[PDB]
C-alpha cells in the first residue's frame, strides 16, 4: 500500500521510485508484438497486426518517417501519432536546414528530451508509447528502442508488446547469426522470432504482418499485405 | 466525483454537470411556444407573483431581433447573459452577411455557445434552456428548442421548465391542424396548456405573439384583459 | 453531492455558494427603500453601537453614484466598496460614451452581469452583498431596484433587505398603497416599519440612515437627512402611536 | 453470524474483546495485526456477515509451514484465555450502505456473548486538528460512562489527554458538546451505540500522518499497552521492545513488487 | 489549475490557524537547525565578526570548497544557517540584489537596506500557494557610513532586526543567554577582548576547546572595510590567545 | 513522514521529505566513481547489462559536456540526460558571451542552483538523479564537484554515488590520490569498481571509464580501449 | 479534488477507503426503491419463476465448478461444454457497472450474466459462466440467491479467475516473471490435494471468487480456487492453455475428452472474438 | 495488499493500473448510450443508416440531422454526444475546404479522418485558455467517401484511432449488429443489397418499430456526390421488408 504515491507523475514514493512511469512501462506491453533486428547492411521491422477486427481492414504500425528512418509503435496510438508527427517535422527541418538526413543518434536523443518534459511537471502524463525506430546513415544501420520512461535503448534486436520476452530470448540466442545475413534471411529470422510470440496454433499470414525495411540503397519502404508474400513464403514451420 | 476538472465523465459516462444543470430546469418557471400557420405564440407563467413588482422588468419573454424572440427557464441572470451575447452575434451577422438572420442560424449559435460552456475547466455549464421562435427570411413559421447539453432540436410546439412534461403530453393530445387554423384558437391551446399548470387561473401568465413580418407584439393587459379574454373563452366554453 | 469553489452544481442545479452569500444578507443591517409618487426615500440600520465611532460624514451605508442616483448596501462592506467604485466607474463611462446620465435599469443590469459572471468561470468567491438602487431617468421617472449576488434583480415600489427583512416586507405589502404614497407619509410609514422590524433595543435617532431623492427646478437632488429632522420624525412617530391606543 | 472454526463454545463470558476502527491508514488494523503477532492469539472462529467486501488470504499471521496453509478471510476471531483476551480482526473495507447495520448486529452479538471490555482502536485525520490538539501529543482516549467511573484512577495516573467532544449543532452557542471524530469510520457510530446500550467500551485513537504507519502502529499498540498491560510493562527504555514486537510474516513488501529493471 | 495546497492547517502555509499562526513558518524555523551548525554574530565599535563551525564529517571533502561565509560585496558579507541549497540560492539572490542596488542608485547598498530587501523576498514566499519558504536564516555585517558596524538577520518569517550581538542555529537559546550575560556587563570590545569573546561563547556552548580547522571566521573593520576571512594561520593564533587567560 | 506529497511542504520537525525520496532514488541506481589525481580527473561507472541484445555504448553515463569538462550521472536516467544537456547550454551561455572556458565552480553553482530551483516548487518534482563534474586545465588544475538532487554542491578529492556508495567511499579513502598520476589511477579505479560490485544480485554488468586532464590536455574523452583492457586485466588479477 | 483555479485545496481521499463522509427519510425511501431495483433475479429462463428456494435446497448438488473471467468462462465452456450435454436451468439477472444496457437481450452472446448449466447423465454438476462484475453488496445477494444460508456437505466447487501480473507482488519485478503462471487457494475443509503451488502470503484475492471461497470455507464447505496471473485479459489462447494443469485434478478426471477439437473450437471462437478496440490500451 | 487512498482521475491523463487511461475508456462506453448506426463499404458505393430514436411525437423528425456530409463526396455518420460532434464536423468541413483550395483537388477520405483524429487528444492544458477541451469527445464517427479509392469507410472511436474498416456498426446494439452483420456480409455486394441487409438488421436491432421517419440513410457512389434519401425513397425501399 503505497498508493498515495502512485497517483501523479510528479510525486515520489518513499522508495526513490516513480510508479506512474512504471505503469506506463506496463502499458506498452498491452500493444502488439514487434521485432527490430539488424545486419551489417540492413535494418528491418517485423510487426504483428491486430487481426481481431475481422472483415475490417486493420491498423498500421510501421510508419514511414523519412526516406532513411522508419519507426514502429506498440503503446498509446495517440502518443504514437503525436511522436511520429514530431518525427516527420524534425526530419523535414533537418533536411531543410542542412540538406542531409538527420543522423539517428541525435534524433533519438531529441525524442528522449521531448518525452522527459511531462515526466517532471504536474498535470501531464508520460508519452505511453513504445517505439522501435529503424534507420541508416553514414555510420550505418541502427536500431533504437524507446520507452515511455523517456529513456531510449540502443539494441540490435528488440521486441516490445505482448509475450515479447519469448522473442527476446530467441533473439539473444540467435544474436551471432544476424551479423552476416542477406535481406531475405534477416527478414526470415525476424519473422520466426515474431512467430514464436504467436501460439503454435497461429501462423503469420500476409493479413497480419507488416514488414518494413530500410537499406543502404533501399529507402525505407513499408511492405504491407500480399506484397510480403515473397518474404513470408518459403518459411519453414516451427 | 468532486470539485476538480468540473466537467468530468461519470463512471458510466453521465457527465454530471449536464444533468445537474438539467435538474436546474425543473424549478425553472414553465414556458411554452406554438408554431402556427402564420402566427407564433410564446406563453410563460410567472408563478412567483410578488404582486408588488414591476412586470416590465420580470418578463420571461425577451426579443432577440427584428425577426426573433425567445423565452427560457432556469437561472435568470445566466439567461440574460446569453441573450446579450446572442443579440451581439445577431447584429454582427446582420452587418457582415447582411440579411435578417434565420431562426435556425441563431439557434445554432446559441447551441454552440451553450455547449462550448463545457470545456476549459474554468467555465461552468449554463443553467438555461431556450425557446427560440421567429419568422424566417421567407415568412415561414419556425421553432427551435435547446437544452444545456448543446442539442438544438426543433418542435411543432414545446414546453420547458416546471412540469414541462405534462404540458407536452397534453400538447400532442390536442395539437392538430384543426387547432391552428385560427390564431385565436392557436393562442387558446397555449392558454389551456398552462391552465393545466398555472396557479389556478389566468394569474400572471405573460405571453406575446409574433405574426408574420410585423414585430413582436406584447399581448397586454388590455381593457378586455387580453389574457383573461382568452381565459374566459376557456372558462365558459370548455364545458 | 459536494459544494466548493463557486462553479459546481448540486443535484438540484442551484448554486450553494450564492445561497450562502444570501445569509450574511440576513445578518447585515436592515435596509429598505420606498418608492413615492414624487420621490424616493431609503432607510437602513447602523451597526454602529460604539460611541467611540466618529466621522459619520455624508453617509455610512448610502453610496452615491452618478449625478442623480445613489445606492444602498447590505453585506460584506469591503466587497461593497469594490462594487460601488466599479458602479461609479461604469456610470461615468456610460456618460462619457453617450453624454447622457445612465438609465437606472442599464446600470443595474451592467452590474448584476458582473455579479453573475463571478458565479461563473473562475472560482473566487462571489460578492456577498445585496444592493438597493434609487434613482431617476427621463424614460421612467422614479425607480427602485434590488440586487442579488446571484445577479437576479427587480424593480420594487417597496422592498427590504437585511435581518427581519421577510417580516418587514410582510408588513409592508399589507401596508403599502398604490400611488398616494407621498414623501412625508412614506417617511412616516417607513419609520413605523423600521420600528416594528427593529430588534428589542428601543428605536433611536442614532441608528437610521434616512436619505431621500427629490426633484425641483429641473435638477435631481439627493440629501442625507441631518439628525434634527430625525428626532422630529421619530418623536412624531412615538406620539402618533400615542394615538394608537 | 459468529461461527467458530469447529462449532465449539468460545465461552467469552468475561474476555476483553478487541476490534479496530477502519480509518485513515488502517492504523487500527495494523496495530491489531501487531498485537496478534506479539501475543500469538489463536484463531478460534469467524464472524460471518454479508457486510464487508470479501477478501481471502492464507493465514497472514503465518509463522510455520503448517499454519501458513490456513485459509484466511477478512473476518476472523482470535482469542486467548491465557490472559482472558479475544480479538476481532478485520482485513478488508466497508461496503456502502452497510456499516451502521453491521455495527448494530455486532453489538447485538456482543450482548448475546457478553464480553468484558469492548476496547476499540481508531485513528483520525491529522489535517482536521485544532490548535489545542496540534500543540499536544497525538494520543487520545474515550471511555464509556459504565466503565470509566471505575478505572479512571489508572488514566488519571498515566496522564492521557481527553478528547474535547465538540458541538454537533456547532453554530448555536448553547448546543450540546457532542461526539465528533473526523475520519473515524464507524467509530462515532460504535461509541454512540455502545453508550446507548450502556456497554462498557473503550475508544483510543491517534492523529495519523500518512504513508507508512509502522511508527503509528507501534505508538498505538504501546498506547493500548500501558492501560491493558496485556504485555509486560515496557519500561520505556526498551532493550527488548525495540526488537520484541515481532512483525507478522505477511508484512513483506507492500509498496510494490520490485524495481522494474528498465528505467534505472 | 495547479496541484493546489493540501487541505490542512499545517498542510500548507497559506491557511491560517484558528489563531492565525503560520505553522509552516514554525516548521521552517525548526528546520533551520538541520545540519547541526550554529552560528554567532557579534559586533564592536570597530568590527563586526561572525563565527560558526566547519563540520567536515568526511576527508574525501576539500576544506576549501565547503564553507558558510559567502562574500556578497567586497564590503558586505554574510553567513548561512539552514539547509545548504536554499542558502546557495539566497546568497545568489542577495549578490544580485546589491549589485542591482548599486547600479540603480549609484552607491553601495547599506546593510540594513539589503537586509530589508531580502526580508521582503522571504516574506512574499509566505503569501503564495506553491511557494515553499526558504528554510535558512542569513546574517549580515558591514560598515555603512557613520554607524560603524551593523549586524542584521532576516528569517524565513521575514522578521529582521539590528543586533549588537546575535546567534542562530541549534544551541541558539544558550548562545543568546551567554550573549546577554556578556553584553550587559563588558561592552568595550575594541578588537581582541572583542568578538573573541564570541569564540569563547561558541566553544563554551558547544564543546571543548576548538582547534581552528572546525572554525570559520570572517570580519569587517571600520578602519579597513573589506569582507575578509581569517584562516588557521590566523584563527589559530587568536584561539591560543583565548585559551590562555 | 506523512507531509510528503509536495516539494513545497515542511515536515512537523522541518524537513522536505520529497528530497529525501530523491536521496533514496539515487540509491536505487548503480555505483559511479570519480577520483581526482595529482594532475587530472578520472571517472568510472560500471553499467548493468540488462540484456546481451543491447548494443554496446547504449545508456552511456560518461557524458562529454564540453571540450574541457566531463560528467557522469547516477539515478534516474532520463532526468540525468536532462541535466546533462542543460549543462551544454550553460557552457554556451558562458562561452558565447564570455568567450573563454567555463570554470567548474561557476558551472556547478548554476546547475546546482537549477536543481535547487526544481527542488522548491510544487508544480515540479526534484530530478531523481545525482551526478559528478570533473575537469582540468593548466590555469586551474583539476577539479571535481558532486551534485545531488537536493541542490548541494561540494568539491571532492574522491567521491562516489550509487547503491554501493558506502562501500565505494570506504574503498576510496585508502588511496593517496593527491600525489598519483592517471596511469596509477585507472587501475585503482577499476579495482574499486570490481571490489564494490555486487553480482549475486546484479550479475551481468559492464565496465565503462573516462577521464580528462594532462594526458589529454584539458580535453574530456573516453578511456582508450587498450588502457581499459589492461586495467581490466589488472582488476581481474587483483583477486 | 482541486485545481479548479490556481492555488487551491487538494483534499486527497482516504486510506481506509473512508471517503464516504462517515439518511433523511427521502434517503431511505430512495434506498428502498434502489435496493429493490438492483435485483439479482434467479430467473428460470422462459419461466423466470419457481426458484425462490436456493439451489442447495432447490436441487441437491455434488459439483459446482464456476468460471469467473472472460477467459475462465471460455476455458470451461470449450473444454467441458463440448464434452457433455449441458442445458441451462437458468441464469442470474444482473445489472451493475458491467453488463449494462438492458441486460435482457439475445442472451449477450459476447457478454455474460452467470449462465448456469447442468448435465444429463449426472445433473448434479453445475457450471456457472460469467465474468460480470457484481456489486460489493451483490456478491452476497447472488450467493444467497443460489446457495442461501443452508450450506450442504455433499457438493464441491472449483473456481477460476485471472488477475494481471501487475497486481502480483513478489521480491522480483513483475515484468521478470514467466507469465502467465498459476496460483490456488484451498478452504480449511478442502482436504483434497492440489495441483499448483499455493499463493504467497502477502498477495491476496479481493473479489467475487474471494466471496465464494469465504462462503465455502467459513461454512465448512470444501472448495478450491484456481488462479492464473496473465498479462492480457482479452480472449487469449495462451492463457487458456495456462490452466491446462486443471485437466488432471480429481474433480475434473471424468469430463475432458478431446484436446485438438477443443483447440479448433477455440480458434473459431477467437477468430470471431470481440471487436476489442485498436487503441493497444 | 490492503486497499487504501488513491486519487483515480483527479488529473485528466492519469494512467490506470495496467496502463489504460481513464477518460478514454470512460468515453468509449459512454458512447454505448448512442444510437445505432450502420455503414457498409462495397465496390458499388457506401451506405450510412442510423436510428434517430424519436423520443416523442411532438418533434417533427426533420430536425434530427443525425447524418451530415463533410463534403459532396464525404458523408458522415455519428452516434453519442452530438454536442461536440458538430464541432468535430465543422473542423472536418473547414479542413476539407482548406485542402480543396490550397490543393486543387478533393481531399481524400483517409486524410480527413486522420486530421479529425488529430483534432482530438488535446485534453489537459487547463492553465492554457487557447485550444482546450479538458474533455475527450464523446462521439463515434463513420466516414463514407469516393476518391481514387472510390468507396471507403472509416470508423472513429473517442480515442483518436481509426481503421479502413468496412461493414462497421456502432451504437447501443453495436455488438449484436456487428455479430449479425458478420454472418450477413458478402464480399461482392450490390448497392441496394447493402441497403437491404443493413435495413433488415436495423429493423432487427432497434427498440421501436421501423418506418420512414424512424431512421434515415444516405449513400455515395462513384457515380455522383452525396445523396440524402427522402421519405418516398424510404417507403419504396422498405416496401420489400
Amino acid at each position: 500500500f503505497r498508493n498515495q504515491y502512485d497517483n501523479d507523475v510528479t510525486v515520489w514514493s518513499p522508495q526513490g521510485r516513480i510508479h506512474q512511469i512504471e505503469y506506463a512501462m506496463e502499458a506498452v506491453k498491452q500493444g502488439s508484438a514487434t521485432v527490430g533486428l539488424k545486419s551489417k547492411t540492413h535494418a528491418v521491422l517485423v510487426a504483428l497486426k491486430r487481426a481481431q477486427s475481422e472483415l475490417a481492414a486493420h491498423q498500421k504500425k510501421i510508419l514511414h518517417v523519412d526516406n532513411h528512418i522508419g519507426i514502429s509503435i506498440a503503446g498509446l496510438t495517440a502518443d504514437a501519432r503525436l511522436l511520429c508527427n514530431f518525427m516527420r517535422q524534425e526530419c523535414l527541418d533537418s533536411r531543410f536546414v542542412f540538406d542531409r538526413p538527420l543522423p539517428v543518434s541525435r534524433l533519438v536523443s531529441l525524442i528522449g528530451s521531448k518525452t522527459q518534459i511531462p515526466t517532471q511537471r504536474y498535470g501531464r502524463r508520460p508519452y505511453g508509447v513504445g517505439l522501435l525506430i529503424a534507420g541508416y546513415d553514414d555510420m550505418g544501420p541502427h536500431i533504437f528502442q524507446t520507452c515511455p520512461s523517456a529513456n531510449y535503448f540502443d539494441c540490435r534486436a528488440m521486441s516490445i508488446g505482448a509475450r515479447s520476452q519469448s522473442a527476446r530470448t530467441y533473439l539473444e540466442r540467435h544474436m551471432s547469426e544476424f551479423m552476416e545475413c542477406n535481406l531475405n534471411e534477416l527478414v526470415k529470422h525476424g519473422l520466426r522470432a515474431l512467430r514464436e510470440t504467436l501460439p503454435a496454433e497461429q501462423d503469420l499470414t500476409t493479413k497480419n504482418v507488416s514488414i518494413g525495411i530500410v537499406g543502404k540503397d533501399l529507402e525505407f519502404t513499408i511492405y504491407d499485405d500480399d506484397d510480403v508474400s515473397p518474404f513470408l513464403e518459403g518459411l519453414e514451420e516451427r | 466525483s468532486y470539485d476538480r476538472a468540473i466537467t468530468v465523465f461519470s463512471p458510466d459516462g453521465h457527465l454530471f454537470q449536464v444533468e445537474y444543470a438539467q435538474e436546474a430546469v425543473k424549478k425553472g418557471s414553465t414556458a411554452v411556444g406554438v408554431r402556427g400557420r402564420d402566427i407564433v405564440v410564446l406563453g410563460v407563467e410567472k408563478k412567483s407573483v410578488a404582486k408588488l413588482q414591476d412586470e416590465r422588468t420580470v418578463r420571461k419573454i425577451c426579443a432577440l431581433d427584428d425577426n426573433v424572440c425567445m423565452a427560457f427557464a432556469g437561472l435568470t441572470a445566466d439567461a440574460r447573459i446569453v441573450i446579450n451575447r446572442a443579440r451581439v452575434e445577431c447584429q454582427s451577422h446582420r452587418l457582415t452577411v447582411e440579411d435578417p438572420v434565420t431562426v435556425e442560424y441563431i439557434t445554432r449559435y446559441i447551441a454552440s455557445l451553450k455547449q462550448r460552456y463545457t470545456q476549459s475547466n474554468g467555465r461552468r455549464p449554463f443553467g438555461i434552456s431556450a425557446l427560440i421562435v421567429g419568422f424566417d427570411f421567407d415568412g415561414t413559421p419556425r421553432l427551435y428548442q435547446t437544452d444545456p447539453s448543446g442539442t438544438y432540436h426543433a418542435w411543432k410546439a414545446n414546453a420547458i421548465g416546471r412540469g414541462a412534461k405534462s404540458v407536452r403530453e397534453f400538447l400532442e393530445k390536442n395539437y392538430t391542424d384543426e387547432a391552428i387554423e385560427t390564431d385565436d384558437l392557436t393562442i387558446k391551446l397555449v392558454i389551456k396548456a398552462l391552465l393545466e399548470v398555472v396557479q389556478s387561473g389566468g394569474k400572471n401568465i405573460e405571453l406575446a405573439v409574433m405574426r408574420r413580418d410585423q414585430s413582436l407584439k406584447i399581448l397586454n393587459p388590455e381593457e378586455i384583459e387580453k389574457y383573461v379574454a382568452e381565459i374566459e373563452k376557456e372558462k365558459e366554453e370548455n364545458e | 453531492r459536494y459544494d466548493s469553489r463557486t462553479t459546481i452544481f448540486s443535484p438540484e442545479g442551484r448554486l450553494y455558494q450564492v445561497e450562502y452569500a444570501m445569509e450574511a444578507i440576513g445578518h447585515a443591517g436592515t435596509c429598505l427603500g420606498i418608492l413615492a409618487n414624487d420621490g424616493v426615500l431609503l432607510a437602513a440600520e447602523r451597526r454602529n453601537i460604539h460611541k467611540l465611532l466618529d466621522e459619520v460624514f455624508f453617509s455610512e451605508k448610502i453610496y452615491k453614484l452618478n449625478e442623480d442616483m445613489a445606492c444602498s448596501v447590505a453585506g460584506i462592506t469591503s466587497d461593497a466598496n469594490v462594487l460601488t467604485n466599479e458602479l461609479r466607474l461604469i456610470a461615468q463611462r456610460y456618460l462619457l460614451q453617450y453624454q447622457e446620465p445612465i438609465p437606472c435599469e442599464q446600470l443595474v443590469t451592467a452590474l448584476c452581469d458582473i455579479k453573475q459572471a463571478y458565479t461563473q468561470f473562475g472560482g473566487k468567491r462571489p460578492f456577498g452583498v445585496s444592493l438597493l438602487y434609487i434613482g431617476w431617468d427621463k424614460h421612467y421617472g422614479f425607480q427602485l431596484y434590488q440586487s442579488d449576488p446571484s445577479g437576479n434583480y427587480g424593480g420594487w415600489k417597496a422592498t427590504c433587505i437585511g435581518n427581519n427583512s421577510a417580516a418587514a416586507v410582510s408588513m409592508l405589502k399589507q401596508d403599502y398603497k398604490e400611488g398616494e404614497m407621498t414623501l412625508k407619509s412614506a417617511l412616516a410609514l417607513a419609520i413605523k416599519v423600521l420600528n416594528k422590524t427593529m430588534d428589542v433595543s428601543k428605536l433611536s435617532a442614532e441608528k437610521v440612515e434616512i436619505a431621500t431623492l427629490t426633484r425641483e427646478n429641473g435638477k435631481t437632488v439627493i440629501r442625507v437627512l441631518k439628525q434634527k429632522e430625525v428626532e422630529q420624525l421619530i418623536k412624531k412617530h412615538e406620539e402618533e402611536e400615542a394615538k394608537a391606543e | 453470524m459468529f461461527v467458530p472454526c469447529g462449532e465449539s463454545a468460545p465461552d467469552l463470558a468475561g474476555f476483553t474483546l478487541l476490534m479496530p476502527a477502519v480509518s485513515v491508514g488502517n492504523v487500527g488494523q495494523l496495530a491489531m495485526d501487531l498485537i496478534i503477532s506479539t501475543l500469538n492469539m489463536s484463531k478460534i472462529g469467524y464472524f460471518y456477515t454479508d457486510c464487508l467486501v470479501p477478501m481471502v488470504g492464507n493465514n497472514p499471521y503465518a509463522t510455520t509451514e503448517g499454519n501458513s496453509t490456513e485459509l484466511s478471510i477478512n473476518a476472523e476471531v482470535y482469542s486467548l484465555p491465557s490472559r482472558k483476551l479475544v480479538a476481532l480482526q478485520l482485513r478488508s473495507i466497508f461496503i456502502k450502505y452497510k456499516s451502521k447495520p453491521f455495527c448494530e448486529k455486532l453489538l447485538s452479538w456482543v450482548k448475546s456473548s457478553g464480553c468484558a471490555r469492548v476496547i476499540v482502536l481508531s485513528s483520525s485525520h491529522s489535517y482536521q486538528r485544532n490548535d489545542l490538539q496540534l500543540r499536544s501529543t497525538p494520543f487520545r482516549y474515550l471511555l464509556t460512562p459504565s466503565m470509566q467511573k471505575s478505572v479512571q484512577n489508572k488514566i488519571k495516573s498515566l496522564n492521557w489527554e481527553e478528547m474535547e467532544k465538540s458541538r454537533c449543532i456547532p453554530e448555536i452557542d448553547d448546543s450540546e458538546f457532542c461526539i465528533r471524530i473526523p475520519g473515524g469510520g464507524i467509530t462515532k457510530t460504535l461509541y454512540d451505540e455502545s453508550c446507548s446500550k450502556e456497554i462498557q467500551m473503550a475508544v483510543l485513537l491517534k492523529f495519523v500522518s500518512e504513508g507508512d504507519n509502522i511508527p503509528d502502529a507501534l505508538g498505538l499498540v504501546e498506547y493500548l499497552n500501558e492501560w491493558l498491560q496485556i504485555l509486560k510493562p515496557l519500561s520505556d527504555d526498551p532493550t527488548v521492545s525495540a526488537s520484541r514486537w515481532k512483525i507478522p510474516s505477511s508484512w513483506r513488501l507492500l509498496f510494490g513488487s520490485g524495481l522494474p529493471p528498465a528505467l534505472f | 489549475m495547479s496541484r493546489g495546497s493540501s487541505a490542512g492547517f499545517d498542510r500548507h502555509i497559506t491557511i491560517f490557524s484558528p489563531e492565525g499562526r503560520l505553522y509552516q513558518v514554525e516548521y521552517a524555523f525548526k528546520a533551520i537547525n538541520q545540519g547541526g551548525l550554529t552560528s554567532v554574530a557579534v559586533r564592536g565599535k570597530d568590527c563586526a565578526v561572525i563565527v560558526t563551525q566547519k563540520k567536515v564529517p568526511d576527508k574525501l571533502l576539500d576544506s576549501s570548497t565547503v564553507t558558510h561565509l559567502f562574500k556578497i560585496t567586497e564590503n558586505i558579507g554574510c553567513v548561512m544557517t539552514g539547509m545548504t541549497a536554499d542558502s546557495r540560492s539566497q546568497v545568489q539572490r542577495a549578490r544580485y540584489e546589491a549589485a542591482n542596488w548599486k547600479y540603480k542608485y549609484g552607491y553601495e547598498i547599506p546593510v540594513d537596506m539589503l537586509c530589508k530587501r531580502i526580508a521582503d523576498i522571504s516574506q512574499v514566499y509566505t503569501q503564495n500557494a506553491e511557494m515553499r519558504p526558504l528554510g535558512c536564516c542569513m546574517i549580515l555585517i558591514g560598515i555603512d557610513e557613520e554607524q560603524g558596524p551593523q549586524v542584521y538577520k532576516c528569517d524565513p518569517a521575514g522578521y529582521y532586526c539590528g543586533f549588537k550581538a546575535t546567534a542562530a542555529g541549534v544551541k541558539q537559546t544558550e548562545s543568546t543567554s551567554f550573549l546577554e550575560k556578556k553584553v550587559k556587563k563588558k561592552f568595550d570590545w575594541t578588537f581582541e577582548q572583542t568578538v573573541e569573546t564570541a569564540i569563547t561563547c561558541l566553544s563554551t556552548v558547544l564543546s571543548i576547546d576548538f582547534k581552528p580547522s572546525e572554525i570559520e571566521v570572517g570580519v569587517v573593520t571600520v578602519e579597513n572595510p573589506k569582507f575578509r576571512i581569517l584562516t588557521e594561520a590566523e584563527i589559530d593564533a587568536h584561539l591560543v590567545a583565548l585559551a590562555e587567560r | 513522514t506523512g507531509y510528503d506529497l509536495s516539494a513545497s511542504t515542511f515536515s512537523p520537525d522541518g524537513r522536505v521529505f520529497q528530497v529525501e525520496y530523491a536521496m533514496k532514488a539515487v540509491e536505487n541506481s548503480s555505483t559511479a566513481i570519480g577520483i581526482r589525481c595529482k594532475d587530472g580527473v578520472v571517472f568510472g561507472v560500471e553499467k548493468l547489462v540488462l540484456s546481451k541484445l543491447y548494443e554496446e555504448g547504449s545508456n552511456k553515463r560518461l557524458f562529454n559536456v564540453d571540450r574541457h569538462v566531463g560528467m557522469a550521472v547516477a539515478g534516474l536516467l532520463a532526468d540525468a540526460r536532462s541535466l546533462a544537456d542543460i549543462a551544454r547550454e550553460e557552457a554556451s551561455n558562458f562561452r558565447s558571451n564570455f568567450g573563454y572556458n567555463i570554470p567548474l565552480k561557476h558551472l556547478a553553482d548554476r546547475v546546482a542552483m537549477y536543481v535547487h530551483a526544481y527542488t522548491l516548487y510544487s508544480a515540479v518534482r526534484p530530478f531523481g538523479c545525482s551526478f559528478m563534474l570533473g575537469s582540468y586545465s593548466v590555469n586551474d588544475g583539476a577539479q571535481l564537484y558532486m551534485i545531488d538532487p537536493s541542490g548541494v554542491s561540494y568539491g571532492y578529492w574522491g567521491c562516489a554515488i550509487g547503491k554501493a556508495r558506502q562501500a565505494a567511499k570506504t574503498e576510496i579513502e585508502k588511496l593517496q590520490m593527491k600525489e598519483m598520476t592517471c596511469r596509477d589511477i585507472v587501475k585503482e579505479v577499476a579495482k574499486i569498481i570490481y571490489i564494490v560490485h555486487d553480482e549475486v544480485k546484479d550479475k551481468a554488468f559492464e565496465l565503462e571509464l573516462s577521464w580528462v586532464g594532462e594526458l589529454t590536455n584539458g580535453r574530456h574523452e573516453i578511456v582508450p580501449k587498450d588502457i581499459r583492457e589492461e586495467a581490466e586485466k589488472y582488476a581481474k588479477e587483483s583477486l | 479534488m482541486a485545481a479548479t483555479f490556481f492555488g487551491e485545496v487538494v483534499k486527497a481521499p482516504c486510506r481506509a477507503g473512508t471517503e464516504d463522509e462517515e439518511e433523511t427519510p427521502e434517503d431511505r425511501e430512495v434506498r428502498l426503491q434502489l435496493a429493490r431495483k438492483r435485483e439479482v433475479r434467479l430467473l428460470r429462463r422462459q419461466t423466470k419463476t419457481s426458484l425462490e428456494v436456493s439451489l442447495l435446497e432447490k436441487y441437491p448438488c455434488s459439483k459446482f465448478i464456476i468460471a469467473i473471467g472472460n477467459n475462465a468462462v471460455a476455458f470451461l465452456s470449450s473444454f467441458v461444454m463440448n464434452s457433455g450435454v449441458w442445458e441451462e436451468v437458468g441464469c442470474a439477472k444482473l445489472w451493475n457497472e458491467w453488463c449494462r444496457t438492458t441486460d435482457t437481450t439475445h442472451l449477450s452472446s459476447t457478454e455474460a450474466f452467470c449462465v448456469f448449466y447442468h448435465l444429463k447423465s449426472n445433473p448434479s454438476v453445475f457450471l456457472c459462466q460469467c465474468s460480470c462484475y457484481v456489486a460489493e453488496d451483490q456478491q452476497y445477494q447472488w450467493l444467497e440467491k443460489v446457495f442461501g444460508s443452508c450450506p450442504r456437505k455433499n457438493m464441491q466447487i472449483t473456481i477460476l479467475t485471472c488477475r494481471h501480473v501487475t497486481d502480483y507482488k513478489t521480491s522480483e519485478s513483475t515484468g521478470s516473471l514467466p507469465s502467465p503462471f498459476l496460483r490456488a487457494l484451498k478452504t480449511q475443509n478442502f482436504k483434497d490435494s492440489a495441483c499448483c503451488p499455493l499463493l504467497e502470503q502477502p498477495n491476496i484475492v479481493h473479489d467475487l471468487p474471494a466471496a465464494v471461497l469465504s462462503y465455502c470455507q467459513v461454512w465448512k464447505i470444501p472448495a478450491i480456487l484456481y488462479l492464473c496471473y496473465t498479462d492480457v485479459m482479452k480472449l487469449d489462447l495462451i492463457t487458456v492453455e495456462a490452466f491446462k494443469p486443471i485437466l488432471s485434478t480429481r474433480s475434473l478426471k471424468g469430463l475432458v475428452k478431446n484436446i485438438p477439437q477443443s483447440t479448433e473450437i477455440l480458434k473459431k471462437l477467437m477468430t470471431t472474438n470481440e471487436i476489442q478496440s485498436n487503441i493497444y490500451t | 495488499m490492503f486497499l487504501t487512498r488513491s486519487e483515480y482521475d483527479r488529473g485528466v491523463n492519469t494512467f490506470s493500473p495496467e496502463g489504460r487511461l481513464f477518460q478514454v475508456e470512460y468515453a468509449i462506453e459512454a458512447i454505448k448510450l448512442g444510437s445505432t448506426a450502420i455503414g457498409i463499404q462495397t465496390s458499388e458505393g457506401v451506405c450510412l443508416a442510423v436510428e434517430k430514436r424519436i423520443t416523442s411525437p411532438l418533434m417533427e423528425p426533420s430536425s434530427i440531422e443525425k447524418i451530415v456530409e463533410i463534403d459532396a463526396h464525404i458523408g458522415c455518420a455519428m452516434s453519442g454526444l452530438i454536442a461536440d460532434a458538430k464541432t468535430l464536423i465543422d473542423k472536418a468541413r473547414v479542413e476539407t475546404q482548406n485542402h480543396w483550395f490550397t490543393y486543387n483537388e478533393t481531399m481524400t477520405v483517409e486524410s480527413v479522418t486522420q486530421a479529425v483524429s488529430n483534432l482530438a487528444l488535446q485534453f489537459g492544458e487547463e492553465d492554457a485558455d487557447p485550444g482546450a477541451m479538458s474533455r475527450p469527445f464523446g462521439v463515434a464517427l463513420l466516414f463514407g467517401g469516393v476518391d481514387e479509392k472510390g468507396p471507403q469507410l472509416f470508423h472513429m472511436d473517442p480515442s483518436g484511432t481509426f481503421v479502413q474498416c468496412d461493414a462497421r456498426a456502432i451504437g447501443s446494439a453495436s455488438e449484436g449488429a456487428q455479430s449479425s452483420l458478420q454472418e450477413v456480409y458478402h464480399k461482392s455486394m450490390t448497392l441496394k443489397e447493402a441497403i437491404k441487409s443493413s435495413l433488415i438488421i436495423l429493423k432487427q436491432v432497434m427498440e421501436e418499430k421501423l418506418n420512414a421517419t424512424n431512421i434515415e440513410l444516405a449513400t455515395v457512389q462513384p457515380g455522383q456526390n452525396f445523396h440524402m434519401f427522402t421519405k418516398e425513397e424510404l417507403e419504396e425501399v422498405i416496401k420489400d421488408i
